[PDB]
């Protein structure tokens, strides 16, 4: 649960991105 | 509409 | 989800599905908060005006899914609920204040490439991320367009949808409704001057509203799809349950009941 939460196995753990992810980041 | 799930669930 | 797109495999590993046994149907969305606790919206479970007051044995929690209707054999995982904890001060009579409910699983779930939990915000992540202008993400198997007019056509997704929405200023939220808004909620959506579209809708309820932390590339759930007036409608926003503000309650029940 906690401690390893927020890290997706097919993305954050593979240093891979999802099609619309940077849109989020760049809005900040 | 949905696909039937196992009877034991 | 209106004006969104298909989700990628394993893109939202915390998305959970409330599936009613009889009749067999999608009830709402939810989110893995741990291996044994799911966060959903109080109104998925308790709403008198529509005659709802589901019990634990009334339904199932199916995690790992992508397809809406397909029983994805060795990918998804259906778990039974043990107990359901809804907020004591929830308000279905007036404004849906404190639309929050936690559900405890009988057995812990086995995490996989498709099943993984979302983090819960904290004072500093809340403070530095919940800003008017910042974009969040909403996922759900809900309606493709407002249930209304001469909508000729399907209107139901076949695979999990997703849409990125910006957080709106509180002043702008309260002014689009005649409904009493409280700090336990907040709205998101493009302002009219944006001339863009997208939104949650019926069936997307209890679904997570997430944001990525630039400071620990980790996902935190900031809101729970709660209510609206119409879907994707002009000059109207969608209200979500303010998770960080209800956190005090969230901790209390979990650390006391498992
Ligand atoms: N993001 C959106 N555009 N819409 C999301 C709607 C989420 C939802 O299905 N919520 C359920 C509550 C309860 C059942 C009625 N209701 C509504 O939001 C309906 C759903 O369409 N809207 S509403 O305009 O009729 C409405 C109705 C009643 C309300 C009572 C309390 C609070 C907000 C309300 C808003």
């Amino acid at each position: 649960g906690e401690a390893d939460c927020g890290l997706r196995p097919l993305f954050e753990k593979k240093s891979l991105e999802d099609k619309t992810e940077r849109e989020l980041l760049e809005s900040y | 509409d949905f696909e039937e799930i196992p009877e034991e669930y | 989800i209106v004006e969104g797109s298909d989700a990628e495999i394993g893109m939202s590993p915390w998305q959970v599905m409330l599936f009613r046994k009889s009749p067999q149907e999608l009830l709402c969305g939810a989110s893995l908060i741990s291996d044994r606790w799911v966060l959903t919206a109080a109104h998925c479970l308790l709403y008198p005006p529509w005659d709802k007051n589901f019990t634990e044995n009334d339904l199932l929690v199916r995690i790992g899914k992508h397809s809406r209707t397909r029983y994805e054999r060795n990918i998804e995982k259906i778990s039974m609920l043990e107990k359901i904890y809804i907020h004591p001060r929830y308000n279905w009579r007036e404004n849906l204040d404190r639309d929050i409910a936690l559900m405890k699983l009988k057995k812990p779930v086995a995490f996989s490439d498709y099943i993984h939990p979302v983090c819960l915000p904290d004072r500093e992540t809340a403070a530095s991320l919940l800003q008017a202008g910042y974009k969040g993400r909403v996922t759900g198997w809900g309606n493709l367009k407002e249930t209304w007019t001469a909508n000729v056509g399907k209107g139901q997704p076949s695979v999990l949808q997703v849409v990125n929405l910006p957080i709106v200023e509180r002043p702008v939220c309260k002014d689009s409704t005649r409904i009493r808004i409280t700090d336990n909620m907040f709205c998101a959506g493009y302002k009219p001057d944006e001339g863009k579209r997208g939104d949650a809708c019926e069936g997307d309820s209890g679904g997570p509203f997430v944001m990525k932390s630039p400071f620990n590339n980790r996902w935190y759930q900031m809101g729970i799809v709660s209510w609206g007036e119409g879907c994707d409608r002009d000059g109207k926003y969608g209200f979500y349950t303010h998770v960080f503000r209800l956190k005090k309650w969230i901790q209390k029940v979990i650390d006391q009941f498992g």
